């Protein structure tokens, strides 16, 4: 596993820059696009709404994420009921069958672009109960995952991980800059 | 009899045919975001087969593509159409690549030249070096070597230019196979 | 009875719903021989293909203990494994193969497996064991070759 | 005269002693169609009478209630429209009789699924 | 081989018969319904076919107590159906779509293996 | 690029709460030659982890070439 | 000083809206037991004994018999009720 | 004298034993046999059709006012004929005791629904029919609870595979979740939890034929 | 919809929009919970109690545990006791801020929830601190719990208790005496006591409507003998004196850690036999009885006798029992478990009836129904 | 600013090895017996010095539920859940350990671990 | 890279030809670098003088089980738990 720098070195290393697609632009066309991508980034980035979905028990850890001790506001994460103005999905809890074709409407019915979160065991991997009968085996055999949050259930912590970990996602997109070569 | 190319058994079919299953393809299908792709992708998933879809665009085109499959089965590898190394990268391990690239119309990096006729030989240029054992393309029914125009002044370009594509696949890779369809139609055509 | 009031449902009911009322409490006579495979749910295909073995589970030859064989049991075909592509696991589409059935005796054990349609078979049952002697002073014998020459 | 009885949904009651007179008079008679070597019969006529004479030997409901114990006086009524309901339902079944359906072999066995040597 | 037995919901084989025929009917009637408020491909002689295709599953049974039970279950689902409890994916569930032929033959099944 | 990953073992248990020592004021941490140098998590990265059954395969097949 | 709270004025201004002197929820160093204690020393259980600790007594599982037929072992050997009577009115 | 083994509560014990009886002679045409559970939990064995007069009776008797039926349990047993037990936990609030009051059917045979009685019994009955597949006649609307629309089988059955028959999926061809045939990455691995000696010898000569 | 907690599904028959029929489909968390058990040895089976009830973790354990010890006849030690009973009222104070915190976000309420789930945080510390895990502890077990207190941890408990009274007022003054709260909840959902008794009713359902019921006072069997507490009854049956029952709940299981922690012992937290415990670690490495039954209590598990018990407690929600059969193997034969939401829900069809949405969400939250509980 | 946490957190998972460096795991198979989500697969081989060890050590992390009985079953504390609690990733594949991802995370927290477990074996 | 065909301790590797390869092209594969079989290797034998001695893996309730070896034969005896070398000259 590469391992970070060690003090030395890194002392040398110079300062990382906010953009992760530098400065290094060839031409202005693509260095205004490269720039006018960090905005989306940092838009979407900043306000990722979930839609509260709350299945199971990592449903109620995913509470203490809103309660006063971490505070995802903080990091503009804002909870919402529509799915249409809902724009990640946190799929917390055993997806069973029963379930599984509304889970699969309520992710269809929001708009794009949509990333979805799985928290805990359950929603990973079918978690405990992957070999019940009436358990679909993991979310992503029905919609596309994004992040995975291992734990059972996660801790706020982890989640809150989870969360900086899809915003530095979000912020390495390449909508625009992807156009242009396309 | 036709040779087996690896006898490795971990290489060979298994099982009943489920997604756990796997077919022994190791398939390449470049343009999998397409209307077609989605299709035939999902269709190779149901086998077992395993397949790398190379994007040339941001992930999130492609992302969605990982359900179609199971787990290890579908890997995404970004590449460059112009660019070999990038395209060699994903045809080393494959025994099936499909090329289903193609637009219907042009772009500002993209001629009808530099897709369906420089860019599919280089698809299959790459894949001969490689060793693919098969190959499989797309073009229109209607192709033909120099097909006139019915109403537009210049809207035969496509055709000619599929046509074209045509050969230059059959030159590359002599034994590669085509399949011409005549206007697909089912669901985002 | 006594006076106090009737049943209105009872008392109302037309003299034909009180006789379905009657023959529904019926205790009519059924055939015992059934097959329920149309009910139990299991797909069509399984229940053609699948041959089912009552046995008795093998005593452990590593170990002289006896009551984990004290039952028959049924247990299926062994269809197919195969190695798991991504991390070598063993992998399997055989629901029916991870399955398990105590009995008590193999007339049993054949009634449960009629009344659902399975095809069974069942191996012979082990023969009780004949009487052996076991005696001690023999091991140190006059002129029989039982004599041990260790201890 | 109670206040209020206490529980939701359950009105103090008017002249409980005569209500609960009637019903253990009712009860009694329903009893009294029942063979006399039942054992329903024996019990009830005689708790019945224990009850009955408790409820006209007090006039007081807070004195009947610790004569019966057994909880409030309208809880004592709500009991005693039970066995009117248990005893006419029953003068149907008939429990008293002999053992309708004699039980299977093995069919209260545990645990299960052993061989049996004869 | 008899043996004494309470009934489920008939008494004699000919109101089984009877019984069953009218789920043919409700079912029959269904259909159009069923096509309208489901979003599905199959056409209404399509799914009468499909009703008719599976009575026939059943065409062996003989026991009236097991053609109750086919009738109690098979009752279940037209109220779940003439309800809309069950979801689009539910419907389409009696056709089997996804699962593609598994070919019969001997020759094709041992080169495709297991 | 802060991670709540680039804490190193050494003042992880400091820095939650877990002891109160820091890593200069107790003398029970270890420093075996094995040890091996921080890592962040790595993900949607070049540098990511991919599993791989870790048993050669057991089963020999005869060669007929020799 | 060693609590970082809000200044004196705003305290009482604090203190007279919830209509009772307020106590501080979050928790402070000083207030709590130190992380890092003492290591224990468990006491042992009632049947660490050297002797007279035969597992043929202590034992429960093998005391255990089977259900007892109430009707037959009379038969082989106020009106009831199933226990004692509650005020639940 | 000795911590570890627990104290056998005989007030609760005796009444019980008492009351056991009671029952014995009040119902003679269904209560097949009373026993005191060595929990000291009293359990009545019933015939079939003895289900909704015994429940009336424990529910409406001054003497056991058991007016609070708690649950109906379901419990499948392949090796006996009738393969099917019911076992229903009844709580008397104002003389503070549980009975039990079990009774069996075969996988056909209907069972005499008790709403009537304890119409707390509206859903548990549902339940018992959708896991195990226990008809119970005269119900209001018996129908799946539980398992999945359309769910084929019942589960809870001895004879019903761990994982089912069938899994789930999304198929984006047909824009909907589709059922295939079961197909699992990882085989549940049994495990052989069998001790060769037998360790209660108290059991070992019970039940005699 | 977010009210439903994400599993209910009401069907309702809507006339404008008050209900006239209320069909709650159930079964969307259905996870054959009950049928894994009987694949599993006793103990793998102990964290399946943990999920169900998910917000009252200790208490299921505690049901499980008691039902194992029964069928083994086995006696927990003093001292773990006092632990278990510690903890069933922390858990108890817990899962009735959830009830108190959710049903205020369904009526509009939002600082409740958070002025609560602060608390709350402190509170899954010492889960954190005494288990591993903040939520599903898996502490308890039949011999008694699993590892002793750390050294420490009650002088917090004590500090969380002493300021925990505040907390729970400041609370009361912006809930209890709000005009508009009492408007969301009285006279909405009145339940009689004669119809509670006959649908299986239990726990503040039971007590709301003035029933004196309580399984801790009935029943008891725990440390629940050696306190002295008061039970919160509420004459009207309705959703605000139910709300006030959780509230004065909360303040007597406050008293009841009063008592907890200063009549404590000291003294082993497993029962002594090891065949149903396992041994100390220490004596794993050194003795060779402790390491078979280490080997064995892991791999095998213990046998339990054959038998069958039904085992309840007073768990938040109500009364919440295991049905628990045992054919003399290493795992349990059947595992049946009551929710004591089941009868609540089943109860939704009437009580609501005749009532608009605005009301039917106030109902939901007080039937305290925390799936998977009702979804085995 | 993050935690509080106790030593007997329970998070990722890492295979120990002695101060010599040897491997602890003996593959006993204690822990795949015990786990309860059955998410440890262990195929052991009589190593070329002789020493019982594993050719394999999965874990399905999607699959277990961090419930802790490997860590109380190994008898030689091999297997243990290290502090880490942040190891999310944007794969299902990345959380499938094996081995080698095993052993790396028992030498990238050994430091914290051996703390971990000195300062609270003696509950344990 | 490197890492693809390099060997692990347990013995395994994809051959150049096996398309399982295909799976660390946008990944990498880590072995471990600490093998046991060397590291055990090198450190060198005890000498005792006592016919046995026992091992507890070195730090005791820390340690593995407490195991007895015995020395009569020449040659040096490993540890069956930590691999660790005895010899008694
Ligand atoms: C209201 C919104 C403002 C909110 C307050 C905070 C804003 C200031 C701030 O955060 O400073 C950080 C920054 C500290 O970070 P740093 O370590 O020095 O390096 C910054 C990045 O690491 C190095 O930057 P980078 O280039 O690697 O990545 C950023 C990327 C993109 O910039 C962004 O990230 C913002 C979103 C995209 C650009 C938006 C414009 C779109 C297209 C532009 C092309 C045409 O490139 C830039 O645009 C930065 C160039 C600066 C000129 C902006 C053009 O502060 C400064 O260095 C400058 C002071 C801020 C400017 C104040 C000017 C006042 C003028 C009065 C009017
Ligand atoms: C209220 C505040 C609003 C803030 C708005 C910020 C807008 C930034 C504009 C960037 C484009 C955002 C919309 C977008 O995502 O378009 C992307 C599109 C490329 O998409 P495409 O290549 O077709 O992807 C394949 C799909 N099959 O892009 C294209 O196809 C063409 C891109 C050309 C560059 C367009 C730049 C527009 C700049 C607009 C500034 C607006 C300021 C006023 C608001
Ligand atoms: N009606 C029909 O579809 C018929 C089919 N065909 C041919 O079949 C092929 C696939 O059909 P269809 O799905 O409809 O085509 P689409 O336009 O829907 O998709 C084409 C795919 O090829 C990719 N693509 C296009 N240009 C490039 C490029 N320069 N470099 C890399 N990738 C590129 C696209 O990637 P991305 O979108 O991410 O940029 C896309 O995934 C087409 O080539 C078409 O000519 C022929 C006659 C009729
Ligand atoms: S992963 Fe664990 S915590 Fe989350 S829902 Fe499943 S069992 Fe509950
Ligand atoms: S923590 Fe529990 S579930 Fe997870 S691997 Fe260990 S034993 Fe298995
Ligand atoms: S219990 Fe410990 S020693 Fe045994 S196989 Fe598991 S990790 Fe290895
Ligand atoms: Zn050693």
């Amino acid at each position: 596993q590469q391992t970070l720098p060690v003090a030395e070195v890194a002392q040398n290393l110079p300062k990382k820059g906010y953009s992760p697609f530098g400065t290094k632009q060839s031409s202005v066309a693509e260095w205004s696009l490269a720039r006018l991508d960090d905005l989306l980034n940092w838009g979407r980035k900043g306000s990722i709404w979930p839609l509260t979905f709350g299945l199971a028990c990592c449903a109620v850890e995913m509470m203490h994420i809103a309660a006063p001790r971490y505070d995802m506001d903080r990091y503009g994460v804002v909870f919402r009921a529509s799915p249409r103005q809902a724009d990640v999905i946190i799929v917390a809890g055993t997806l069973t069958n029963k379930m599984a074709p509304a889970l699969r409407k309520v992710y269809d019915q929001m708009p794009e672009p949509r990333w979805v979160i799985s928290m805990g065991s359950c929603a990973n991997g079918g978690g405990y109960y992957h070999y019940s009968y009436s358990v679909v085996r993991g979310c992503d055999r029905i919609i596309p995952v994004d992040i995975y949050v291992p734990g059972c259930p996660p801790t706020a912590e982890a989640l809150m991980y989870g969360v900086l970990q899809l915003q530095k996602k979000v912020k390495r997109m390449k909508t625009l800059q992807m156009w242009y070569r396309k | 009899p036709r040779p087996l190319k690896t006898t490795n058994p971990a290489a060979m079919k298994r099982g009943t045919g489920g997604r756990s299953s796997f077919n022994g393809i190791v398939a390449t299908v470049f343009g999998a975001t397409g209307f077609v792709g989605r299709y035939v992708c999902n269709k190779l998933g149901k086998s077992g087969t395993q397949m790398i879809l190379p994007y040339r665009g941001d992930d999130s085109d492609v992302i969605r593509l990982k359900v179609t499959g199971d787990l290890g089965q579908v890997l995404f590898h970004f590449y460059n159409l112009e660019d070999p190394a990038s395209i060699r990268d994903a045809v080393k391990h494959s025994n099936v690549v499909i090329n289903l690239v193609g637009r219907d119309f042009e772009t500002k990096n993209f001629k009808f030249k530099d897709v369906h006729v420089n860019g599919a030989e280089r698809i299959a240029r790459i894949a001969r070096e490689a060793g693919v054992e098969r190959f499989i393309h797309l073009s229109s029914l209607n192709v033909e070597a120099n097909p006139k125009d019915l109403y537009v002044k210049g809207g035969s370009e496509w055709l000619k230019s599929k046509y074209e594509g045509e050969l230059r696949v059959r030159d590359a890779f002599p034994n590669a196979t085509i399949i011409r369809p005549a206007d697909i139609y089912g669901s985002e055509d | 009875t006594d006076g106090g009031p009737l049943d209105p449902k009872t008392a109302l009911a037309r003299p034909e719903e009180l006789e379905q009322r009657n023959k529904l409490s019926g205790k009519i006579t059924v055939p015992t021989a059934v097959n329920l495979s149309p009910i139990s749910g299991v797909p069509e295909e399984h229940i053609r293909e699948r041959r089912v073995r009552i046995h008795i589970p093998p005593k452990n030859a590593m170990q002289s203990g006896t009551d984990n064989v004290n039952t028959w049991q049924i247990e299926f075909d062994n269809r197919e494994r195969w190695e798991n592509p991504l991390m070598g696991w063993a992998s399997s589409g055989d629901p029916l193969s991870n399955m398990n059935v105590q009995f008590g005796s193999p007339e049993e054990a054949i009634t449960f497996c009629e009344r659902n349609g399975w095809r069974w078979y069942v191996d012979g049952a082990a023969k009780p064991k004949k009487e052996r002697v076991k005696n001690y002073g023999i091991n140190f014998a006059w002129n029989k070759r039982t004599r041990v020459s260790t201890k | 005269i109670k206040a209020s009885t206490g529980l939701t949904g359950l009105a103090v009651s008017t002249n409980p002693h005569h209500t609960l007179s009637a019903l253990y008079g009712k009860i009694l008679r329903a009893v009294s169609k029942m063979p006399q070597d039942a054992s329903y019969r024996k019990y009830t006529e005689q708790l019945v009478k224990q009850r009955a004479d408790s409820v006209a030997q007090h006039k007081d409901i807070t004195a009947l209630e610790k004569a019966v114990g057994c909880g409030q006086v309208e809880e004592l009524i709500v009991q005693a429209e039970n066995e009117l309901i248990l005893a006419r339902k029953m003068l149907g079944w008939k429990p008293w009789e002999k053992l309708v359906q004699a039980a299977p072999a093995k069919q209260w066995d545990w645990p299960p699924a052993q061989i049996m040597e004869p | 081989a008899v043996q004494q037995v309470r009934p489920i919901l008939s008494v004699d084989r000919e109101e089984a018969r009877k019984r069953a025929l009218n789920l043919y009917k409700a079912w029959y009637r269904q259909i159009p319904y069923i096509v309208m408020d489901y979003d599905i491909p199959m056409t209404v002689e399509q799914c009468r076919d499909k009703l008719r295709e599976e009575f026939v599953k059943h065409r062996n049974v003989t026991d009236i107590r097991v053609i109750d039970m086919l009738v109690i279950k098979g009752q279940m689902e037209l109220k779940e159906s003439v309800e809309i409890w069950k979801q689009k994916g539910h419907i389409m569930r009696y056709w089997k779509e996804s699962q593609d032929p598994k070919p019969t033959d001997f020759l094709s099944k041992f080169i495709q293996g297991v | 690029d802060y991670d709540g990953s680039m804490i190193p073992a050494e003042w992880y248990g400091w820095m939650h709460y877990k002891t109160d020592l820091p890593p200069i004021r107790d003398g029970c941490r270890p420093k075996y030659k094995w040890i091996a140098d921080h890592s962040e998590n790595l993900s949607g990265t070049k540098e990511a982890y991919y599993p791989y059954s870790t048993t050669p395969n057991k089963v020999e097949a005869w060669e007929p070439k020799a | 000083a060693l609590r970082r709270d809000v200044s004196p004025l705003i305290q009482r201004i604090r203190a007279f809206l919830l209509g009772r002197e307020h106590n501080l929820a979050l928790r402070f160093e000083d207030g709590l037991a130190d992380r890092t204690q003492p290591q224990p020393e468990i006491p042992d259980g009632p049947s660490h004994l050297l002797s007279a600790n035969y597992y043929c007594q202590r034992d429960g599982r093998r005391e255990v018999l089977p259900p007892i037929d109430l009707v037959e072992q009379q038969k082989q050997l106020k009106l009831p009720t199933p226990g004692k009577v509650y005020a639940w009115d | 004298d000795k911590p570890t083994v627990r104290q056998p509560d005989a007030v609760a014990r005796s009444h019980l034993s008492d009351f056991g009886r009671y029952v014995a002679e009040c119902l003679p045409k269904y209560v097949q046999k009373v026993q005191l559970t060595a929990g000291d939990e009293l359990e009545v064995l019933i015939a079939p059709e003895g289900v909704v007069p015994v429940l009336q009776f424990l529910k409406d008797h001054h003497q056991a006012q058991f007016t609070n039926l708690v649950d109906i349990a379901g419990v499948d047993v392949p090796c006996r004929k009738n393969r099917f037990e019911v076992v229903y936990n009844l709580l008397s609030l104002r003389y503070n005791s549980r009975i039990r009051v079990k009774t069996y059917t075969d996988e056909l045979t209907p069972l005499d629904s008790a709403c009537e009685v304890h119409k707390a019994a509206n859903w548990y009955e549902r339940e018992i029919w959708d896991m195990y597949g226990v008809f119970f006649a005269n119900h209001p609307d018996l129908r799946r609870i539980l398992t999945d629309y359309g769910f084929e089988g019942h589960p809870q059955r001895r004879d019903f595979p761990l994982s089912g028959y069938v899994e789930l999926r999304y198929d984006d061809e047909k824009k909907r979740v589709v059922c295939e045939p079961l197909e699992l990455a990882q085989e549940f691995r049994k495990f052989d939890l069998s001790a060769p000696w037998e360790q209660f010898p108290n059991f070992r000569n019970a039940n005699p034929p | 919809h977010p009210a439903a907690h994400g599993v209910l599904r009401l069907v309702l028959e809507l006339d404008g929009e008050t209900v006239m029929r209320a069909d709650p489909h159930i079964g969307l968390l259905h996870r054959g919970t009950e049928k894994l058990i009987e694949y599993k040895t006793y103990t793998q089976a102990l964290p399946y109690f943990d999920r169900l009830d998910y917000v009252s973790m200790m208490c299921n354990e505690q049901c499980y545990s008691l039902a194992v010890e029964k069928l083994l006849n086995i006696d927990v030690p003093l001292r773990a006791k006092y632990i278990r009973t510690l903890f069933a009222e922390i858990t108890r104070i817990l899962n009735h801020i959830m009830a108190v915190g959710t049903h205020a976000l369904d009526v509009g309420a939002l600082t409740p929830f958070f002025w609560l789930f602060e608390e709350r945080e402190k509170m899954m510390e010492f889960y954190e601190r005494v288990s591993g895990a903040r939520m599903h502890a898996a502490y308890i077990r039949p011999g008694g719990v699993s590892l002793d207190m750390p050294l420490g941890l009650m002088d917090d408990i004590y500090e969380f208790a002493s300021k925990f009274a505040e907390r729970l007022d400041e609370v009361e003054d912006v809930l209890t005496t709000n005009r508009i709260w009492v408007q969301r909840t009285e006279d909405i959902g009145i339940v009689t006591a004669e119809e509670a008794l006959n649908y299986g009713f239990s726990g503040v359902m039971l007590r709301g409507s003035g029933i004196k019921w309580d399984l801790r006072k009935q029943q008891p069997y725990d440390a629940y003998n050696l306190v002295n507490f008061d039970v919160p009854i509420g004459t009207k049956g309705d959703c605000y004196d139910r709300y006030l029952c959780r509230v004065e709940e909360m303040r007597q299981s406050l008293r009841i850690i009063d008592q907890c922690l200063n009549q404590m012992p000291a003294g082993e937290i497993k029962t002594d036999d090891a065949k149903v415990a396992p041994p100390s670690r220490s004596e794993m490495k050194t003795s060779m009885e402790a390491l078979i039954h280490h080997f064995k209590l892991f791999t095998q598990g213990y046998q339990v006798p054959p038998g069958a018990t039904y085992t309840a407690i007073e768990a938040p929600k109500g009364e919440f029992g295991v049905y628990l059969i045992s054919d003399g193997s290493s795992r349990p034969y059947r595992c049946k478990i009551k929710a004591p939401g089941f009868a609540h829900l089943a109860a939704l069809e009437k009580i609501g009836k005749q009532h608009m949405l605005a009301d039917v969400v106030a109902i939901i939250g007080t039937l305290d129904v925390v799936f998977g509980e009702i979804d085995r | 600013e993050k935690g509080p946490l106790s030593p007997r957190f329970r998070g990722e998972h890492a295979l120990r090895r002695y101060p010599s460096g040897e491997e602890r795991c003996i593959a006993c198979k204690l822990c795949e017996a015990i786990c309860p989500a059955q998410a440890i697969t262990i195929e052991a081989e009589e190593r070329a010095d002789g020493s019982r060890r594993t050719t394999r050590y999965d874990i399905d992390m999607t699959k277990c539920i961090y419930c802790g009985f490997c860590q109380e079953a190994c008898p030689v504390d091999a297997i243990v859940e290290g502090p880490n609690f942040e190891f999310s990733t944007e794969t299902h594949e990345e959380l499938l350990y094996n081995k080698e991802k095993l052993l790396c995370n028992g030498d990238k927290w050994e430091s914290e671990i051996a703390s971990n477990l000195q300062a609270d074996h003696l509950y344990r | 890279r490197g890492d693809i065909e390099k060997v692990t301790h347990t013995g395994q590797v994809f051959d150049k030809e096996d398309y399982r390869n295909a799976r660390f092209v946008n990944a990498k594969r880590y072995v471990n670098e600490n093998w046991g079989i060397k590291l055990i290797e090198e450190v060198p034998p005890k000498e005792c003088t006592e016919r046995v001695v026992f091992c507890d893996g070195g730090d005791g309730p820390l340690g593995h089980p407490k195991v007895y070896i015995n020395l009569d034969k020449p040659g040096n005896h490993i540890c069956g738990y930590c691999g660790l070398r005895f010899v008694k000259k």
